[PDB]
RNA sequence: ACGGAAGGGCACCACCAGGAGUGGAGCCUGCGGCUUAAUUUGACUCAACACGGGGAAACUCACCAGGUCCAGACACAAUAAGGAUUGACAGAUUGAGAGCUCUUUCUUGAUUUUGUGGGUGGUGGUGCAUGGCCGUUCUUAGUUGGUGGAGUGAUUUGUCUGCUUAAUUGCGAUAACGAACGAGACCUUAACCUACUAAAUAGUGGUGCUAGCAUUUGCUGGUUAUCCACUUCUUAGAGGGACUAUCGGUUUCAAGCCGAUGGAAGUUUGAGGCAAUAACAGGUCUGUGAUGCCCUUAGACGUUCUGGGCCGCACGCGCGCUACACUGACGGAGCCAGCGAGUCUAACCUUGGCCGAGAGGUCUUGGUAAUCUUGUGAAACUCCGUCGUGCUGGGGAUAGAGCAUUGUAAUUAUUGCUCUUCAACGAGGAAUUCCUAGUAAGCGCAAGUCAUCAGCUUGCGUUGAUUACGUCCCUGCCCUUUGUACACACC
């Protein structure tokens, strides 16, 4: 789905701080909370991440909780260009 | 996710497949496994289990940077977020008169907020762009130097700076120095007899309403002395009270501090509204008793309108102390009641000789 | 700045959304309920669970994302929401476990009266008065029937149902399509400790003590 | 000080064994009150056709949730008012206090 | 659910594909001296120096400034 | 299982004695039919038809006439920074400042585009492929093991002749004994408590302060910071209380039943909630991100935008609302409930003041609520008048004109208000519904839906009768016996 590079890129280091993203079933809201992209671009690009295995996807009452895996932390980690175990979303 | 590799039992690091058997160090090398989490790495050597805390320390800085803090990587992350050296800020505030009073802080010093104090020197006093009003005191970001540019100039014409103005209304001579017009306090505001006149016909060749020009709409008075055609259009002269402008059809002579419009004002029962034209001396009286507690509270007023009940209805608006109630200052002086107390004493046999009290007998 | 009855449905509807969320994405941890404590300055979710060392992962890992998601989702401060696993007592009397636990074995590839004979005979080991088992469905034809599967005794009318009877129901997507599975728990009145410990009709005589007969006046002296 | 403590929950004997021991430590710490007043139970109903269709006999069917509310009022020094605050904490018992 | 007979006309009429050119970027040629630009920028300076205003007919046309900068040189 | 077979027992979804009706009229609303571009659709005896919470202006929305967009993940291959692709002013075009498409060029830069696979969505089909839920059989008393007994067996007994009960409820009898579910118990609600604990968010009395009328002292009020006292009324928590008590009849003289007394209460005290086994090819894929399969998937049956439609009227049906007038209409007065609901990052329930015939407007105010709206000052009702047996001052359908409110929008009138118009209807044929006491009936109120719109529904109180206290005639239900050529079971 087509979508500019620097809010793609948004979308994806909130992943990657946060490890989790809750996203309303609300499509043209135009405006995600927490992240300043809109909600349609939020949702696309984690299916597109869920398809390739890199996030899981729960829907439960129209709300699409998304948390990322070890394959999703790794390819995160090397797309946003960051070292190995800099700071993923496992702090203890 | 799946199953070993057939034939790889590994070194406790990893690093090393086909551990070289150790007694000392069970399917170890012995070498610092190093898996970083910290940038350097484990500090202790492959084993089984995980790795301990961290042991580099390292140094991040206070808010101004003046200072640092080493601290252990294990936790220097968490006490990154909260150092802060306090030593003042101290950099000159854009006034330059006064330096950042703030400690050690994230970001700007910010405006400067010292308080302007005026020193006791008619000079020393700050003042308005008039200089009609001598203020004691303000903050030194709201000062606001005038946009003019010019210091404070009465009839002496000696300036001093104003950082405001006062809100009070007056008014300016024509050149003629014969008629006047009203006009607010402003900016180095002119002398009298500085303005152009009206009346005069080369000094405004316009309706004193303004609007248009005073000759396309009427033939123009030969002369100052002669009256300035007067128009349909509102002309919007400014009032003494300068609350509002003149709705009325424009004249040449300045508008009439009387106003025939009336200006709504609230009874200090606030219940009513009496419209009465701006300049009326006097607050409008409601006829209705003002049914408020005395200050021995056993008894109402009953005055019409009075002075006292405003007062009382914030009063009670506001949070009262049980002492508050009874302490006979804070209520208003014309609600404090005079007439003696007639109650019986702790004996009962006698009546109490004070006047009357909020509270218990004596 | 909301009403006594607002907020307490509003709170209702929090444990409602919160419970289903829970038992969408813990059904392979034995996910058995949740409970919510209201604290100043803290509120606590204790999720009752049978592999709490599934719920939590490696250093509590999964717990930190289930906090950060019920965070995220419902505009919770950080620190304010707590969540705490707990390994429930007594599996066996636990319909939403034993529905769960029979849903994976069909799933699997169990047969339906093994699944269910298994889950009886759980049930009544743990100590249960009762179990009842039913499968709805397309059962190895085109025709669907229910095929229900007791032990012991089960009361269905009356105030006892919301006191002993615990029932959960789940669906099972098999490639025919969905059967239906129904648990009906019976616990033991006896064991309860919190409410009646016995069914309404239940009347107990105690033993009358017998003593020997006197037939001689006495009297003890002080 | 007047302080005011409000409890309104759903649950009868939890909120009464809550309103128990806060009259007997205000009672031990020998603190005028005055009693639990117990407002009236607020009953919310929702009423409701039991089918999801629209078909058969039209049976209705009546959902309620009670609501129970007390409140205390208490005459008591700051330090008893923080250590009342902190204690008495019941799942499902919903309490705050406020100050004049 | 019988069929659609399309009574609306024969409109499957999807647009062009930013029609593909030759090489752009025509600023000037010049033998062993300067080039300079055509197509003179717009004011605003969010549209500078990068973006060829455009010369339709009777007015000027920005991408960059957004849709608007409409000048008569 | 059925019987136009028998015996016993029952039920106002049966009758009897009656009450209110409905069926006749006007209108409202749902269904069919017809009509239509479309008038979306499900459901058709009880157990479809004011039902899908279905009171649709847009939305809802599924239908019709048209216009967009992709929200086609992912993988592979191709094109490809000498550029994959995206967007757009103006004009043309279009209902449309939709570049949708075209002219003209700018802009973007790996996200896309094209093809194959594979997905995704679908109020598209299938409720006769399903889950769950609901309705119904079936508001009646019924259902099942174990071990014994009977039978070659299907099966039977237990689970029964009598009597009793609302009840396989019991007394009992007894090839059965001991149990389980259902019934009952239970739980919620309504009735009682001058007994307990209390209450400035409930009240009452007294004392302060104060008004009016009287005159020793009284009566009716106002004011809570003016304080004190109390808990009868009110609200809860904890308990008490009824168990058919006592007495008298009657019955193998048992279970029980009938009368009287006492009692707040004596039809299981009233009303509910819960509610077995076995089933229906009942309803529902249009509640569901519940679902299998089938269909469709980019000029899509996805989704959105504009405009229509769901309301269209020769007709036939089912819920209802207003009435045919004096046991009334109208006008002034009088003047009394209970159940409830309400605003935060919003604009809800709204007192009071002012303006306006009204509807309404406006300035404020209290209330996140036992406090404020709200004593919800409701309506029927009472009392004085006006009318006067005239389709009449009964009735208010159908029309015309104007003023307001909700809403982006009211044209096929959203509702409210004002003046005018003033139709059927003179108590309703065969038929047919519901109902036994604070019940029927009358009367309004709150809530649901809800921006606006009740002639609907779910509850609530106000006023309050007649007539049974039975029966099996009709329509059905339970149990037993009996006949059967029935077993998809008398259609
Ligand atoms: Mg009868
Ligand atoms: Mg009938
Ligand atoms: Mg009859
Ligand atoms: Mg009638
Ligand atoms: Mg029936
Ligand atoms: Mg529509
Ligand atoms: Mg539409
Ligand atoms: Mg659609
Ligand atoms: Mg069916
Ligand atoms: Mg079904
Ligand atoms: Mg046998
Ligand atoms: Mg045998
Ligand atoms: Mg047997
Ligand atoms: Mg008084
Ligand atoms: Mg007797
Ligand atoms: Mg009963
Ligand atoms: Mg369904
Ligand atoms: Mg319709
Ligand atoms: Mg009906
Ligand atoms: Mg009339
Ligand atoms: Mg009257
Ligand atoms: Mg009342
Ligand atoms: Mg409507
Ligand atoms: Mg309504
Ligand atoms: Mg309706
Ligand atoms: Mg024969
Ligand atoms: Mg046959
Ligand atoms: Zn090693
Ligand atoms: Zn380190
Ligand atoms: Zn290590
Ligand atoms: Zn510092
Ligand atoms: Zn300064
Ligand atoms: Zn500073
Ligand atoms: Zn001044
Ligand atoms: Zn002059
Ligand atoms: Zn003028
Ligand atoms: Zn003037
Ligand atoms: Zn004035
Ligand atoms: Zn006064
Ligand atoms: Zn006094
Ligand atoms: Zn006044
Ligand atoms: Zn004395
Ligand atoms: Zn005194
Ligand atoms: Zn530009």
């Amino acid at each position: 789905m087509l979508m500019p590079k620097e809010d793609r890129n948004k979308i994806h280091q909130y992943l990657f701080q946060e490890g989790v993203v809750v996203a309303k079933k609300d499509f043209n809201q135009a405006k995600h909370e927490e992240i300043d992209t809109k909600n349609l671009y939020v949702i696309k690009a984690l299916q597109s991440l869920t398809s390739k295995g890199y996030v899981k996807t729960q829907f439960s009452w129209q709300y699409y909780y998304y948390t990322l895996t070890e394959e999703g932390v790794e390819y995160l980690r090397e797309y946003l260009n960051l070292p190995e175990h800099i700071v993923p979303g496992t702090y203890i | 996710k799946r199953v070993p590799v057939k034939n790889r039992p590994t070194c406790w690091c990893g690093k090393v497949v086909n551990p070289d058997p150790n007694p000392l160090d069970p399917n170890s090398c012995g070498q610092t496994c190093n898996a970083s989490t910290c940038m350097h790495g484990c500090s202790k050597i492959c084993h089984l289990g995980p790795h301990p805390e961290c042991t580099r320390m390292v140094e991040i800085m206070c808010h101004c940077g003046k200072h640092s803090k080493s601290i252990f990587c294990y936790q220097s992350k968490v006490m990154k977020k909260n150092f802060n050296c306090q030593e003042v800020c101290g950099l000159p505030l854009s006034c330059s008169i006064h330096t950042c009073k703030k400690k050690c802080h994230p970001g700007l010093c910010g405006p400067c907020p010292e308080m302007i104090i005026s020193k006791d020197s008619p000079k020393k006093q700050i003042k308005c762009y008039c200089g009609n009003h001598t203020r004691a005191n303000i903050k030194c970001s709201e000062t606001k130097f005038p946009k003019s540019g010019k210091s404070s100039k009465d009839e002496n014409g000696n300036r001093w700076i104003g950082v405001f103005a006062c809100a009070d209304n007056r008014v300016v001579d024509y050149s003629c120095r014969k008629h006047s017009f009203i006009e607010s306090c402003i900016s180095p505001p002119t002398i009298n007899g500085e303005k152009a006149c009206p009346f005069l016909p080369s000094s405004l060749k316009t309706c004193p309403c303004g609007r248009t020009a005073l000759e396309e709409l009427t033939k123009p008075r030969k002369h100052c002395d002669d009256p300035i055609p007067t128009c349909d259009s509102r002309c919007g002269k400014p009032l003494k009270c300068g609350k509002h402008s003149c709705p009325f059809t424009c004249h040449d002579k300045a508008c009439m501090e009387p106003c025939l419009q009336i200006d709504s004002v609230k009874c200090a029962c606030e219940q009513s509204t009496f419209s009465v034209p701006c300049g009326f001396q006097g607050r409008p009286r409601c006829n209705i008793k003002c049914e408020s507690l005395m200050s021995c509270r056993r008894h109402r007023c009953t005055d019409r309108c009075c002075s006292g009940r405003p007062s009382a209805i914030r009063r009670k608006k506001n949070l009262f102390r049980t002492q508050d109630l009874l302490d006979e200052s804070l209520v208003e002086a014309k609600h404090i009641c005079l007439k003696p107390c007639n109650l019986t004493l702790s004996c009962g046999i006698h009546k109490c000789q004070r006047k009357c009290h909020p509270g218990k007998c004596p | 700045l909301i009403s006594k009855k607002r907020k307490l449905v509003a709170d209702g509807v929090f444990y409602a959304e919160l419970n289903e969320f829970f038992t969408r994405e813990l059904a392979e941890e034995g996910y058995s309920g949740v409970e919510v404590r209201v604290t100043p300055t803290k509120t606590e979710v204790i999720i009752r669970a049978t592999r709490t060392q599934d719920v939590l992962g490696e250093n509590g890992r999964r717990i930190n994302e289930l906090t950060l998601l019920v965070q995220k989702r419902f505009k919770y401060a950080p620190g304010t929401i707590v969540l705490y696993a707990e390994r429930v007592q007594d599996r066996g009397l636990s319909a939403v476990a034993q529905a769960e636990s029979m849903k994976f074995k069909l799933l699997n590839g169990l047969a339906i009266r093994r699944a269910a004979y298994g889950v009886v005979r759980y049930v009544m080991e743990s100590g249960a008065k009762g179990c009842e088992v039913v499968v709805s469905g397309k059962l190895r034809a085109a025709r669907a029937k229910a095929m229900k599967f007791a032990d012991g005794f089960l009361i269905h009318s009356g105030q006892p149902v919301n006191d002993f009877i615990d029932t959960a129901t789940r669906h099972v997507l098999m490639r025919q399509g969905v059967l239906g599975i129904k648990v009906k728990i019976m616990r033991d009145p006896a064991k309860s400790r919190t409410g009646p410990k016995a069914l309404p009709d239940a009347v107990t005589i105690i033993e009358p003590k017998e003593e020997e007969p006197i037939l001689a006046p006495s009297v003890k002296d002080y | 000080i007047k302080i005011r403590i409000t409890l309104t929950s759903t649950k009868v004997k939890q909120l009464e064994n809550v309103s128990s021991n806060i009259v007997k430590n205000a009672e031990q710490h020998n603190l005028v009150k005055k009693g639990p007043v117990r407002l009236p139970t607020k009953v919310l109903k929702i009423s409701t056709r039991k089918t999801p269709n629209g078909e058969g006999s039209k049976t209705w069917e009546t959902y309620e949730m009670r609501i129970h509310k007390r409140y205390i009022d208490l005459e008591a020094p700051v330090q008893i008012v923080k250590r009342i605050t902190q204690i008495t904490i019941e799942p499902g018992v919903d309490v705050e206090v406020v100050v004049a | 659910r019988k069929k659609k007979v399309y009574t609306t006309p024969k409109k499957i009429k999807h647009k062009h594909k930013k029609v593909k050119l030759a090489v752009l970027s025509y600023y000037k040629v010049d033998a062993e001296g300067k080039v300079t630009k055509l197509r003179r920028e717009c004011s605003n300076p969010t549209c500078g120096a990068g973006v060829f205003l455009a010369n339709h007919k009777d007015r000027l046309y920005c991408g960059k400034c957004h849709s608007v900068y409409k000048v008569n040189a």
